[PDB]
Order: structure tokens, then C-alpha cells, then sequence
RNA sequence: CUUUAAAUCCUUUAACGAGGAUCCAUUGGAGGGCAAGUCUGGUGCCAGCAGCCGCGGUAAUUCCAGCUCCAAUAGCGUAUAU
RNA sequence: CGGGAAACCAAAGUCUUUGGGUUCCGGGGGGAGUAUGGUUGCAAAGCUGAAACUUAAAGGAAUUGACGGAAGGGCACCACCAGGAGUGGAGCCUGCGGCUUAAUUUGACUCAACACGGGAAACCUCACCCGGCCCGGACACGGACAGGAUUGACAGAUUGAUAGCUCUUUCUCGAUUCCGUGGGUGGUGGUGCAUGGCCGUUCUUAGUUGGUGGAGCGAUUUGUCUGGUUAAUUCCGAUAACGAACGAGACUCUGGCAUGCUAACUAGUUACGCGACCGGUCGGCGUAACUUCUUAGAGGGACAAGUGGCGUUCAGCCACCCGAGAUUGAGCAAUAACAGGUCUGUGAUGCCCUUAGAUGUCCGGGGCUGCACGGCGCUACACUGACUGGCUCAGCGUGUGCCUACCCUACGCCGGCAGGCGCGGGUAACCCGUUGAACCCCAUUCGUGAUGGGGAUCGGGGAUUGCAAUUAUUCCCCAUGAACGAGGAAUUCCCAGUAAGUGCGGGUCAUAAGCUUGCGUUGAUUAAGUCCCUGCCCUUUGUACACACCGCCCGU
């Protein structure tokens, strides 16, 4: 049969753009005049979550995606 | 008796190399 | 073929098919002795093997077919009756004494 | 010196003159006829070879070249007449 | 005798062992017996008669094969005759009659393409056509960061059911590169004219080949045949052939045949223990004798201790008088061949590509479906046919968890039912099951048969173990109405339980068969035929054919 014929469609369209960054610094809660973390925030008492991961605030969607679950208090 | 030229001739008795093989077989 | 004849088989045919000389393929076979091609007594009386040999030009196929003698394990000799093919077993005929008088002890 | 009207060229005597003895042999050909490679690269019924038969259409022993070989050899090929 | 290339010739012999006498005449094929000159003739034309140019052959005899709208024999329902069922017409499944948002033909010179690639693609089908998140570079060595940039059920601004493919938004495993020495990204992409292997076809026909010997200079021939005459190069026989080899046959499996299985809880049963009734529910413990059906499960014989006729009295053939059996159907299937098919079956392999939504993940929708029974499987204008008053039945073969959840299902309930729930049986003669493989009197019940031989099919208890059912597994079933007495231009059917009805299985199968492959109740007085078609085989014969008659070839 004939080939895919998917090369000449979708005109005047561009790919979804994801920002290129070097470090993951501002992704976390860093408003302490030094970028450090305090002990007032609670840690989840469950085993399915990594110890290193900490809660963060993003003015959109959420700091997540593999499980596609919003972790915000809402 | 040499068999290589005999086989080469028996594969095609009237091919491009028939004259040379037949001549080599004579002697 | 000479080995098979010296092995004791009463027939063998081998075929080498493919490219032996030139771009085109020749099927070249040698057969000697006897070889049945039909009927049931080609399973228990003929052994056939097909194999492939690679070459800078391609693949050569080797087909070897062998006849087997009458009695098992390569014709050891007559044994308990398990007939499988036609044979004329001719024993030594009886011989009479030439002398007019019979045996004396 | 000799030669010979004078010369030259041979011949003769010296001096120098050879190791890549660079003091470097060519002309045709390698399928058969007919001697000698269906080795390698390129070309792909093109360019060409081929007196004749034929080779070349993407592994060409036949073309274009490299190497190798062989025929004669200071000679060899070609055209024509015989 | 001898000669000759041989066919042939008692001359075509007495020829390299070449000389009896003499005349004419040829020197590769065409041009061409043409031009021109001469000559003859009333004329037609006759005699003599070139060259330029062109060409590697033209030709003779014989051999093998192929071909013949040549002859003589033989065979075949992939041929015909006699018929039956059939067919783009009076439904259903797909393979062309027509094609450019591809829509279908990738194998065809047929019958050796086309319901074939076991190819029924809602799985990702050869992707197919299309707003498809991909990298499937995770082969070690040109730049190589320490984020190639590797999600989203998501409120018109993120305009598809779990594709942030409109907008510097954007994240709970996350350091993971674009490549020079070798079929590497996926190895279904070529070349099946480079091949193997495996098939198909010539091949359903009976053909094929040495060795020694004979014939011929030789190719080659004889053997391998005049004939009778077999399904048959089968066998008698004849015989410069004799011996052999392959094929055919024999062989294997399979079919309305067994009074032995020192044989069986699945199948009845001699003497036990059951038992109304004119040696029984001992097949309801279990008859070590069983056996008859069943196990076609293991050991057997019987077309000639035969008859008549035809035939060379042989090989054989046609009918039948002590008598179960007097051509079951398949498998295997030779030499030589095809530029037959397959590189999209393959860890069976020769010769290759280089750089971004790579043929491999994502495609809601969808590929032949844009289709009118002159490619398989379908309608009998009728007592041979009806809905169980009739069945103690005639009868292939599958079925579950080892990778792997996805198998066959009995029985109850939801029920008067698709479909759903529940405990149960089954690794299988043990359960489905005594498999619902026709209803023979045929307890709605046929007179001039639009009307039981459709009911030219969409409404209804309610509609699926699987994302997608839109030309499709949905499902249990309901008044005459497009056909009317077997519907012809022409066709890869068919002769003893065959054709043709019907159905049931198996392969495909998460769902599924109007596909294919097997299985069931079915006959003969047959046509005991033929070579007129289409083909094949043998012999003779002709050939200027050998790329072999789809040939060669002639002329305008």
C-alpha cells in the first residue's frame, strides 16, 4: 500500500514549548530571605512518597505529573 | 583428471567461457 | 557417494542445488544403486536429510537420500521374522552320495 | 697514429668511463583461432574492443586503467599489392 | 563389388592405388540472368550478358525435438454425449465491469491470480486516508549539558471519551548523545531474474535412463517393438538385443465382513440375595466363564479345492448354477523442466540505505462496504411434501491455567425468553452427552395451486465476559405483498451412499463463518460410451520451425 502521508499537514502550527533551565531552585518554597527551609511545614506520614520531595506552590496546574494528582490543599 | 574445469564446462557447455574450458580440457 | 557405497547401502542419491558456478543456479545430483521414490517403503527403507551451506554467493542446499538393507542395524543377518521386502533366500541343495554302497561305520 | 686527394668510418694504442651497472627496450597482446589472468578498480548494450566468432544491458577473462604474464626483440604493429 | 556428406547409385563403381577418348559447363550468397551492347523476331520475347554496391553466410543430406485446419490407434466429467445442480435474475460473504481529499487489482498469458498469501484488518492489518503525547541511538571513539527536554480527567483563553499538537504555563524516581573499521535504528523493505528450502504446474497422463552388445563417419539409434491389446513401458509375446535402474503395481491408512479376544466398573450379562409378572431392576455390591451389538480397540481369511463364452486358448476380457466378500476412497508419487510462487514464515541466507510526529507507541472516524443472484455455499407452480397422536434412535471431533488472566459446560433463579448470578462436573468412552445430524401414521391440517415453495425484515420482556459493532457476534419469534412450473450470450462441477437438500463440528476465534476443512438418514434399469469439441499419449508422415506455429516468413 501507500506510505503514511503525514508530512504536509498542520500548517501554521508550532510544537508545545517547554522551558530549558539549568537548575531546579525556584521550584521549591524559597521565600526565607536566604532560600532555606523551615520546620513549620508538615511531612506526610506515608511511605509511598519520597523523603526528598517537599511541598511547593505553582501559580498553575501543580508541582506533579507522573501520577497527575494535585497535591495542593485547595 | 582435473575436475574444476570439467564442472565449469558442464554448468554451461556453450557459455562465454566454453571455448577456453574446452581448450583447457584438450591436451 | 563412495563412502555410502562402502558403507553397505544399496543406493544413494545426493543433490546440491543453488549457485555452484556463475550467477544462475544449477541443481546437480548424483545417484547410484537403487532408490524407491513412492509407496510406503520409503519411510522405513529410505533416509532423507536436507541441509543448507552458506557461500559468498549465497546458500547451497544439500539433499542426501540413502537406501537401507533388509535387516535392522545395517544388515547384521537374518533374525526373528519381521518381513519387510521381497527376497529369494536360496539354501544349499541336498547332495546324494556317488558310491553305490551306503555309509559304513 | 692508421685510413684517405684532404676527411670521416672501421681497426690500433692510450686517459677517463657501471650497482637502481638510472649507461633505466620497445611494440603488440592476454576468450577462442593463438602464447599468455573468469586478479583488482571504473564503466553499465554507454564509451569502446573486436581481421572472424563474439565481448559490453551494475560480480566484463574481451572495453578504460593498475598489477601480473608472453610473443618477437632493436625491433614491432598497421594499410595495401602479391 | 565399390563409391558417396548422406539420401542413395550395379553405377552416381573400377579416384591421393588420382591419366581409355571427347563436348558442354560451375567457382560463397545477393545484386541478376538485371543493365548495357550485339543479334534474332511482326510482336511477345529469345541467345550472348556485366559491374558498382551489399553480405557471413545462403545451401545439401541426415538426426532429435516441437508443430500440422496430415493420417492411424488409445485415454480424460479439470473433455464431450445423456442428464442433475448450477450463473452480475426473483436474498445472504466478497474477487475485475467504473477510480486522481489512496478509498481496494502486491499473485494473473488464465484455466498454474482473484473466500489465495490458511489475509474473517473494530488488536497497532501493508502502516492504511487523517490536529498521531513517541524515539524504537540504550552499536564504545567530530561538537556533547550535568533538564535529548522524556504528563495532563483537563470550565468559551489549555476549542476529542486518559493525544498541552493554538499562547516563553508545565511539574512525587529523572541524568539517560545525532555519528567514520561489520546486512544499525525495525531487521514485513527491495532483488523469488542471485539463491536455498518448501510448494504449484507440465503429471493423473505413463513415462524416463544407463552398462555390454548391434547399426551409422556422425548427430543419433536399437533395447524402449508388428500385434494382442491392460487403468498402466501392465503383461503376453515377436525380437540385434541381453541384462538392469526409476516410475506403474506391490506398499500404507481407510471403508454396510468375523461366534477366538482364557476381554472390558463406561455395554447387556448362565447357575448369587432383590424381583408384581405370562429363569429377568446380580447394567442400581461385583460374575472370577461372558461379548452379540460398543471398543473398527489387538491377533484373520475365502477368485479361482469354480462355471460358461470370446481370445493365437497365451496375456486377458464379458456373464454366472457347492458359494459373506468379485473396481472403497485417499497417501506416497519418476527423468527432465518453468527465469511459475514465496527474500512480507523463518536465527535460511548473497548484494543496501544515514539524520526527524521512521515502516515498530499514540489513527475518536475509517480502509475492498463509492455496487443490479446471463466467484463456493441458495427458490422444486408439489401426496416424493406437513407443527412431537412415532423416536428402547442411525452420528466426525474439541474442551481449564506450565509461560498467561482468556476452555467446554450440565443444573436452579432473575424468566413465558438474549443477557446476568450461584454452588457443580470435566485434563475427558468417566462431564457437557443417550451431542436436539429426518419426524415415517405425520391428532392448526391441501382444489383448478397470485396465498407454507419467500412470507421483496425493524416494531415489540429487554438489547454484549472485549477501548472501537456508523455495511455489523446485537438477540428466542409474528397475516397472501419483486419471483412463478428448474429463467441458454457464455462458464479453473459431477457416476454406487456422487449430484443435490439440511445441519453439526474443527482452523480463524478477547467478539465472531453464509470462508475453508471434515462429519451425518440417501441409488440404478447405469452411458458399462465416444474422440465431434477441449486436451493428453503412442506410431507413421511432412516441415524452410529450434526464441520451436504467440514460429518462420513474403510482397505493396
Amino acid at each position: 500500500k501507500k506510505r503514511k502521508k503525514k508530512s504536509y499537514t498542520t500548517p501554521k502550527k508550532n510544537k508545545h514549548k517547554r522551558k530549558k533551565v539549568k537548575l531546579a531552585v525556584l521550584k521549591y518554597y524559597k521565600v526565607d530571605e536566604n532560600g532555606k527551609i523551615s520546620r513549620l511545614r508538615r511531612e506526610c506520614p506515608s511511605d509511598e512518597c519520597g523523603a526528598g520531595v517537599f511541598m511547593a506552590s505553582h501559580f498553575d496546574r501543580h508541582y506533579c505529573g507522573k501520577c497527575c494528582l494535585t497535591y495542593c490543599f485547595n | 583428471f582435473p575436475y574444476e574445469v570439467s564442472d565449469a564446462l558442464q554448468d554451461d557447455p556453450k557459455g562465454k567461457y566454453s571455448k577456453k574450458l574446452l581448450n583447457k580440457l584438450v591436451g | 557417494l563412495r563412502f555410502i557405497m562402502e558403507s553397505g547401502a544399496k543406493g544413494c542419491e545426493v543433490v546440491v542445488s543453488g549457485k555452484l558456478r556463475g550467477q544462475r543456479a544449477k541443481s546437480m545430483k548424483f545417484v547410484d544403486g537403487l532408490m524407491i521414490h513412492s509407496g510406503d517403503p520409503v519411510n522405513y527403507y529410505v533416509d532423507t536429510a536436507v541441509r543448507h551451506v552458506l557461500l559468498r554467493q549465497g546458500v547451497l542446499g544439500i539433499k542426501v537420500k540413502i537406501m537401507l538393507p533388509w535387516d535392522p542395524t545395517g544388515k547384521i543377518g537374518p533374525k526373528k521374522p519381521l518381513p519387510d521386502h521381497v527376497s529369494i533366500v536360496e539354501p544349499k541343495d541336498e547332495i546324494l552320495p556317488t558310491t553305490p554302497i551306503s555309509e559304513q561305520k
